[PDB]
């Protein structure tokens, strides 16, 4: 089953709806973006290794392009992921609010009133 | 199909051992027929007589396993007066395994089968008791 | 699997079965070491026919040469053993 | 369902069983494929005519077109196999195993 | 039950299918498929589908001719098999005929369910429309709507046919 | 004083058609080095026809 | 074959897949499948080498039978409800027919027999195409009709695929058949979670596709189709063998590599639906795949096999044509697990 | 030196190098501007600034 | 119903002609008379031996070209639609693609018989 494909008001191939602009964009020092750049750098090193070039220093323009492409794609990927999680939370909270009988608020007893069985260790 | 499964399951465990053994025999025979059909399809028997012999051998082995399992499990659940106990199933499973060894004429096969079938039979009983789901219906 | 490990006894049995299937030879008479001409009174064309029967039995071409010498069942067995590489 | 519908469905089932049970010739199996296509055409046409689905009347014709592409494809392969073996027997297609 | 025309045609359809599915020589398989095609054309005509039935019969006749030509070249088999020339072919043919007869008997006098639904018979004349209107043919109008409504269908079908020509010429190249 | 490395006897176990040879499967042969089998020179017979005398 | 004809046939294959994935009409989905098969048959025969003819014939027969079953399922669904839109398949018999037809198209057990033969019969590039691009359309159709799939039949076929792929891969010394059995097992993993969550199916498909692309491009770079031929690569390109070993470890599902992410994400999902025994059996069965990946890693990278004298000649020449997406493919197929939550972008 | 002239040699392909650096710089500038606009739009929607 | 009667009448007349042809004259059939005819000498091989088709590619192409006429036959009815421009565009597109396929087969020697 697909859980949010048929969500009402969804534009087929948008990848970034307008409402997503209400969310704080990921910071450019986001550790996930740094990991994206690290993946780009590793791709550049492996490209040097396969082509039989000095791995660390062969092509700096190529390594820079690798890192830049990975960071550029990762930024929008993080934005979409954050938007989707925000949508999930929004729908969950709204559904809880609109169905009070299914999520009843329960008065909680204190541990001085609850009787738990004691199992000695011996 | 599912009719055989419900025919076996409807009879209470430690009662009417003949009917339970008959139902288990039918289930085993159906399994043996399926195995025979697939074996004939993927491994041709080079003649009609040899194919009939192979099909009869497989079906008889499976039906004997089912009959012996059902009879011993029901009798164990009856003499011990303890239904809903996986031990009966384990004993039944062992008997089937022993029968398999007897049919294939091997101690190693017989010993291995007795331990493995018995454990599986016991696990099936535990799943019946606790409601374990093999094919779980989607819920979330 | 493929053909079984044929033995010298199998070769001898097949050769003698083929020879006893020839009309111009009395079955109880011929031995393994019996010459085709001297003991059995056969001529060259009968030997050629026997060699062709051997070719049919064992399924491999025996040329005109290496057939002018196979003159009793025993040398026929030796020839088949050498060609098929059997020793025991 | 009337008897005609189950007769067409039975024809489809028979043709499928004929395809799935090879004897020797690949051409026989291709004939079974064409027969399955024909049963599908008849069934779809009967359903469309009975319910007066006017636009769907173009659907069976399209179904015919891609039938030919399947036949012409299969025949092509039957040529190549033949050119390898001088025979269209399916037993010769055993170079690749599982 | 009225004149049994549709039922008879459908039964002959099934019989021809059994005939070519028993897999005799492809000559006789082509003959059985031709009989089935003509009978199916008759079935479709009995429901008002004149164009579709004639169209499929014309297409099949042409297709079978190519199959006959190919059979004489690549599926020749010095002693070609007829339905009574081999125990396997005769057995398959008899099994198909018997299964068809058993299914018809089970669905005819009684109302039995085989796979999906059941049938009582009643003749296929029952489910007709009673519609009384029109100076045209609904089937012809629907088929002719292909060039105005079905632009996408025409595009994909034409591309597929052109690709099929290219594909057959690639496959038969060899080298 | 040297680390063991595979030799020809060790490498030959992976050169068959299957990993575990079986009585029936031992007759399977590995595919050709290129995926090209020897051309099956099938004798496609020509039709022999009498033209005349009638 | 002409490069233009090859390009147009590849375009036709992708166009058939796209027509399947963008259509709302059952007839257009069937037409897309037909077009895909028609254009796919000559791609498998690009090099004549009669084994390719055998592979193409087997593939054509299997796919055409599946197409016939698919059309019958469509027609039965139309008969019981005059609907052409791709939806939950109002009739159950038609649903069973479509499930079987799509399983035959994908190669799920017990319809798996054709996959090892076709993969072994074709070239490595054709095998790459067959094992990556050909899975999209049947899986895309299955995702659209998942709410009506009988869980019992689909889960039986998935378990059978996992078991059979694991067992079949153990006996293989040919690399293409190993890839085929890996493909069967991953297909089973894909379809096991389909009735519960299609996002997990898509995630598994993407991870499997990137790993398969990496492995096939690596086997193309070092022109090896057998174990013994791949055992010569260390003496020519050690880096290629090292990356191959890491990718093989990833395909086995070992943490912290990428191939662990799908299984981990599937088991969890199956547990939220109170399915415990099934994920346990699948997880323990994947150890067979791990074993026959590890055997290849032993043969190719972790030990050094004997080489040949003529290999010295090969030391003097470089790989001329380079695959640009191979480094990205390797990195994505190994070092991606920390970015797992990005899967939420797939729903 | 070498037997074959090795056309790819001490003079690097300056068109390719320039294209690569230009693509990287354009991507970085676009990303910086996009982040700036995203922050401004987010603060505008939420009534922060 | 009238067409069925016409078909039955024609088939009955032909079958009756065959029956009179086979039952009216005096038959003297012996093995030499019924032997196959090959101009006075015995045939060497069988007539059920494979017979090469040199026009096999044209034969395969004939299937696709035959389905194209099935596509083109509803044109008289299609010419009655209001969207005449669309119908004309699609009809010309179909014919142009058929002509292009014929041209492609022609240029790549697809119409030449095998030798
Ligand atoms: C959570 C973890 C967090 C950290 C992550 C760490 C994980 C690793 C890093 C990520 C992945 C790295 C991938 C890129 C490297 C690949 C390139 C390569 O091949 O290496 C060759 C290259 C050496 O070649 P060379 O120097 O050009 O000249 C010598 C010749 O090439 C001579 O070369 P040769 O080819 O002739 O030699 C033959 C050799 C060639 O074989 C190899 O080189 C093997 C290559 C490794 C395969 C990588 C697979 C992809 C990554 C997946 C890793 C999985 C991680 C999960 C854990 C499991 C571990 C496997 O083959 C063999 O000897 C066979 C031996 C069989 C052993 C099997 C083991 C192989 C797999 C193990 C991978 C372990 C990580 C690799 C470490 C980096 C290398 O290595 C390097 O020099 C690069 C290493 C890193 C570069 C450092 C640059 C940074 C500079 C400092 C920056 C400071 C930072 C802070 C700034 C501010 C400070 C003030
Ligand atoms: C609780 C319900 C019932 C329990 C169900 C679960 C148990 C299933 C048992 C599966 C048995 C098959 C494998 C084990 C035996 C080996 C097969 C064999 O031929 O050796 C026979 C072996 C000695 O024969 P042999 O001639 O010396 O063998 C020579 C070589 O060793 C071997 O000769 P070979 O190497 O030439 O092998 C021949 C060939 C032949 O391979 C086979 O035999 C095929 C067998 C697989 C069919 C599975 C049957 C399960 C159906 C359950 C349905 C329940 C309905 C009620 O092998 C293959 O090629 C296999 C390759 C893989 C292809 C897989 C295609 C099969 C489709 C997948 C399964 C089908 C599922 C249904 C449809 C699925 C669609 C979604 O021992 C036997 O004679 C016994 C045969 C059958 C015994 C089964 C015991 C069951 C008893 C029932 C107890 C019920 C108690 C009541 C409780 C309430
Ligand atoms: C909606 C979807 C559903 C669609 C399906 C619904 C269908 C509805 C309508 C069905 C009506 C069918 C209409 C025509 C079907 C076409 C049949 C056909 O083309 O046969 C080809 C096929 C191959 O023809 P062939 O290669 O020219 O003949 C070679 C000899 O047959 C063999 O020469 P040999 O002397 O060397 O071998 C002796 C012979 C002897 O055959 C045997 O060994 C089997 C004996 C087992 C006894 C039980 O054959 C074999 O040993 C090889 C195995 C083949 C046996 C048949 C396989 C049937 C399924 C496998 C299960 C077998 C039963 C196991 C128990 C299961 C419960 C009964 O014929 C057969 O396999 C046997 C005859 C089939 C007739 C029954 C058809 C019903
Ligand atoms: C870190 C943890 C450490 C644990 C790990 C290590 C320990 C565990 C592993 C070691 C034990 C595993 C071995 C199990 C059996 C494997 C047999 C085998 O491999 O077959 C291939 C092997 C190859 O045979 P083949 O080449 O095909 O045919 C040629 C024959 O070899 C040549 O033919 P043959 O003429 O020379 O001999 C054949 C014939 C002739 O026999 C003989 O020649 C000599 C006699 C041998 C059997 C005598 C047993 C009767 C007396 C023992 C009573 C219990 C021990 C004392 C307890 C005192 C209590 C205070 O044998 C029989 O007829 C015996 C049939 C059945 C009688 C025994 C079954 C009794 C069941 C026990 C019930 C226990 C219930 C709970 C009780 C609670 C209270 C303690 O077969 C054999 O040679 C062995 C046959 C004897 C098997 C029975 C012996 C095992 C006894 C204990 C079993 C329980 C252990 C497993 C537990 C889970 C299972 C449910
Ligand atoms: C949920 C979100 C996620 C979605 C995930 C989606 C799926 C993920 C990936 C799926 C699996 C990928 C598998 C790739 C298969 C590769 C097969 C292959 O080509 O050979 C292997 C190839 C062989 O390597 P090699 O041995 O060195 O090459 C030797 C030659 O093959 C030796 O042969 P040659 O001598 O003949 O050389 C000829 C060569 C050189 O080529 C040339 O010379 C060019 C000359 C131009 C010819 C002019 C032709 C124009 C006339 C034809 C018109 C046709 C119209 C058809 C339309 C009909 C409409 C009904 O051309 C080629 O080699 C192949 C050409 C490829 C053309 C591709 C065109 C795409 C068609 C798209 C159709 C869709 C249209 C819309 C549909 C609407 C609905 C109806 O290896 C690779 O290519 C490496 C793998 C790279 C794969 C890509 C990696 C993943 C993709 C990442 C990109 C981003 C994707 C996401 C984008 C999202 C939207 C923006
Ligand atoms: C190995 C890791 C995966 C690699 C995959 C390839 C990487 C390259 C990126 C591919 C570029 C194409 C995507 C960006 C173009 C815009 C996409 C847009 O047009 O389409 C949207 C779709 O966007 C895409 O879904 C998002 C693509 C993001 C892929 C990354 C997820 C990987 C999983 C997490 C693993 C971590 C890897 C991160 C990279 C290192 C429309 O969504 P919608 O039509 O409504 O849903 C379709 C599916 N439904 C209907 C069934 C629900
Ligand atoms: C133009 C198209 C329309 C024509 C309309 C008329 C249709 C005519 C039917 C076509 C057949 C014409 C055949 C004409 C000759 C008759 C041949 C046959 O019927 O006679 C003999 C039939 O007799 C049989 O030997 C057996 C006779 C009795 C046994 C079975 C018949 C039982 C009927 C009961 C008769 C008792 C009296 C009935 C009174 C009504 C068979 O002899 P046979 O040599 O092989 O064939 C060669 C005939 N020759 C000699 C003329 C060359
Ligand atoms: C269906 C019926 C068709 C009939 C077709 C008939 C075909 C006729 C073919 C005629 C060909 C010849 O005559 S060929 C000419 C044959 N003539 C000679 O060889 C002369 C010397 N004769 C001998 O050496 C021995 O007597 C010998 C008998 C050979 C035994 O040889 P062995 O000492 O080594 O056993």
């Amino acid at each position: 089953m697909t859980m949010m494909s048929g969500r009402p008001g969804r534009v087929p191939l948008q990848f970034l709806p307008n409402e997503a602009r209400s969310l704080p964009p990921p910071k450019l020092t986001d550790p996930r973006l740094v990991y994206m750049g690290f993946l780009g750098y590793c791709s550049g090193l492996i490209d040097n290794a396969i082509r039989r070039r000095p791995v660390v220093s062969a092509g700096l323009h190529r390594q820079l392009l690798y890192v830049t492409s990975f960071v550029f794609f990762g930024y929008y990927l993080l934005k979409r992921q954050d938007y989707m999680y925000a949508l999930r939370d929004h729908d969950m909270f709204a559904y809880v609010k609109s169905h009070p009988e299914d999520f009843p608020e329960k008065d909680k007893k204190t541990y001085g009133e609850i009787l738990e069985e004691f199992h000695p260790v011996r | 199909a599912k009719t055989l499964l419900h025919k076996y399951s409807d009879i209470p465990e430690g009662t009417e051992c003949h009917r339970k053994a008959y139902a288990s025999t039918s289930i085993g025979g159906a399994t043996g027929l399926i195995v025979s059909a697939y074996s004939i399809a993927l491994k041709p028997p080079a003649s009609f007589l040899e194919g009939v012999a192979r099909t009869g051998r497989y079906t008889f082995t499976s039906a004997a396993i089912g009959a012996i399992f059902g009879l011993t499990s029901c009798i164990s659940a009856q003499v011990r007066e303890k239904p809903d106990d996986p031990l009966n199933y384990f004993i039944g499973g062992c008997a089937g395994g022993l029968t398999l060894g007897a049919r294939t004429r091997s101690y190693g096969i017989g010993a291995a089968a007795c331990a493995y079938m018995g454990l599986t039979a016991a696990l099936v009983k535990m799943g019946q008791l606790e409601g374990w789901q093999v094919f779980a219906e989607p819920k979330v | 699997s493929d053909a079984p490990p044929l033995t010298l006894e199998a070769i001898k049995d097949r050769v003698l079965y083929v020879l006893k299937l020839y009309d111009k030879i009395d079955p109880e008479k011929l031995s393994v070491n019996s010459h085709f001409m001297k003991d059995l009174g056969l001529d060259s064309l009968d030997q050629v026919e026997i060699i062709m029967a051997m070719e049919d039995e064992f399924g491999f071409e025996i040329p005109d040469i290496d057939a002018e010498k196979l003159m009793c069942p025993q040398e026929i067995v030796d020839y088949i053993a050498d060609k098929k590489d059997v020793y025991e | 369902m009337p008897l005609v519908y189950m007769n067409i469905i039975m024809a489809f089932a028979i043709a499928l069983a004929g395809l799935l049970m090879y004897r020797s010739h690949l051409m026989s199996s291709l004939l079974c494929l064409e027969g399955m296509m024909l049963s599908l055409f008849i069934m779809s046409t009967l359903i469309i005519l009975n319910t007066h689905f006017t636009l769907a009347n173009m659907m069976p014709i399209i179904l015919l077109v891609f039938a030919a592409c399947e036949a012409a494809l299969g025949l092509s392969l039957l040529v190549m196999v033949s050119n390898t073996y001088g025979t269209d027997y399916v037993q010769n297609l055993n170079l690749l195993q599982c | 039950m009225t004149m049994y025309i549709a039922f008879i045609l459908s039964t002959i359809f099934v019989i021809g299918f059994v005939g070519f599915s028993s897999k005799p020589s492809p000559i006789y398989g082509g003959l059985g498929l031709i009989v089935s095609g003509g009978v199916g054309c008759g079935i479709v005509l009995n429901f008002g589908g004149s164009f579709l039935g004639l169209m499929v019969f014309l297409i099949y006749l042409g297709g079978m001719l190519v199959v006959f030509g190919y059979t004489t070249a690549m599926a020749t088999e010095m002693y070609p098999e007829v339905w009574v020339s081999n125990k396997t072919v005769f057995g398959a043919f008899v099994s198909g005929l018997m299964m068809e007869f058993c299914m018809v008997y089970y669905a005819l006098k009684e109302e039995e369910v085989e796979i999906i639904f059941k049938f009582n018979g009643l003749g296929d004349w029952v489910i007709y429309d009673t519609g009384d209107s029109g100076f045209f043919s609904e089937e012809a109008m629907g088929i002719a709507a292909l060039y105005s409504y079905g632009t996408w269908l025409v595009i994909v079908t034409g591309w597929s046919l052109l690709i099929g020509v290219v594909v057959i010429m690639e496959i038969t190249r060899g080298n | 004083a040297r680390q063991w490395q595979p030799d020809v006897e060790w490498a030959e176990q992976f050169g068959g058609a299957v990993m575990y040879p079986t009585k029936e499967t031992a007759h399977w042969k590995p595919p050709p080095w290129n995926d090209v089998d020897p051309p099956k020179d099938t004798l496609v017979s020509n039709l022999t026809l009498n033209f005349g005398p009638q | 074959m002409n490069p233009i004809i090859y390009t147009t046939l590849i375009m036709t294959v992708m166009s058939g897949t796209m027509l399947v994935m963008i259509s709302s009409h059952w007839l257009l989905i069937w037409i897309g499948f037909e077009m895909n098969l028609l254009a796919m048959i000559p791609v498998l025969m690009k090099n004549f080498n009669p084994r390719a003819t055998e592979a193409a014939t087997k593939y054509f027969l299997t796919q055409a039978t599946a197409s016939m079953m698919l059309m019958m399922a469509i027609i039965i669904n139309l008969l019981y409800s005059g609907q052409w839109t791709i939806t939950k398949m109002f009739n159950p018999v038609a649903m069973t027919m479509m499930t079987m037809a799509l399983a035959m198209k994908l190669g799920l057990s017990p319809f798996h027999f054709w996959v090892p033969e076709v993969t072994q019969g074709i070239s490595l590039q054709a095998g790459l195409l067959l094992l990556t691009w050909q899975k999209l359309a049947p899986l895309s159709v299955l995702c659209q009709i998942s709410q009506s799939i009988n869980p019992n039949l689909m889960l039986t076929m998935a378990m059978l695929s996992i078991l059979i792929g694991g067992w079949g891969g153990l006996n293989q010394t040919q690399l293409r058949k190993i890839m085929a059995y890996s493909s069967i097992a991953h297909m089973g993993w894909m379809t096991a979670v389909l009735p519960y969550n299609t996002t997990m199916t898509i995630l598994n498909l993407l991870i499997y596709i990137t790993m398969t692309l990496a492995m096939f491009m690596l086997l193309i770079h070092s022109s090896a189709t057998t174990t013994l031929s791949l055992s010569h690569t260390w003496n020519k390109m050690p880096v290629i063998t090292s990356l191959m070993m890491v990718t093989l470890l990833s395909m086995g599902g070992l943490p912290p590599l990428s191939g662990f992410m799908p299984k981990w994400m599937i088991i969890q999902e199956m547990t939220k639906n109170e399915s415990i025994i099934m994920p346990t059996l699948m997880a323990m069965t994947a150890l067979l795949n791990l074993y026959f990946y590890m055997r290849l890693a032993y043969s190719s990278s972790l030990t050094m096999f004997p080489s040949t004298n003529n290999m010295k000649m090969k030391w003097q020449f470089e790989h001329t044509k380079q695959m640009k997406l191979l480094p990205t493919m390797i990195v994505l197929s190994t070092l991606v697990l920390p970015m797992t939550p990005a899967l939420s972008s797939l729903n | 030196k070498f037997y074959i002239r090795e056309p790819p040699h001490g003079s690097p392909d300056w068109l390719k190098v320039g294209l690569t650096l230009g693509t990287s710089v354009f991507l970085w500038i676009y990303l910086i501007k996009q982040h700036k606009e995203d922050v401004l739009e987010y603060k505008r929607r939420n009534g922060l600034e | 119903m009238n067409i069925m009667l016409t078909l039955l009448t024609n088939v009955t007349l032909a079958s009756l002609l065959v029956l009179i042809a086979f039952w009216l004259p005096q038959l003297n059939a012996y093995s030499e008379k019924t032997s196959p005819y090959e101009c006075g000498f015995d045939p060497m091989g069988s007539a059920r031996l494979p017979f090469s088709m040199k026009f096999f590619l044209v034969a395969i192409t004939f299937l696709l070209f035959d389905l194209e006429i099935a596509l083109l036959l509803p044109l008289p009815w299609a010419s009655q639609t209001n969207n005449l421009k669309t119908m004309l565009t699609m009809a010309l597109f179909l014919l142009i693609l058929l002509a292009a396929s014929l041209a492609y087969e022609w240029t790549q020697k697809g119409l030449e018989w095998a030798e």
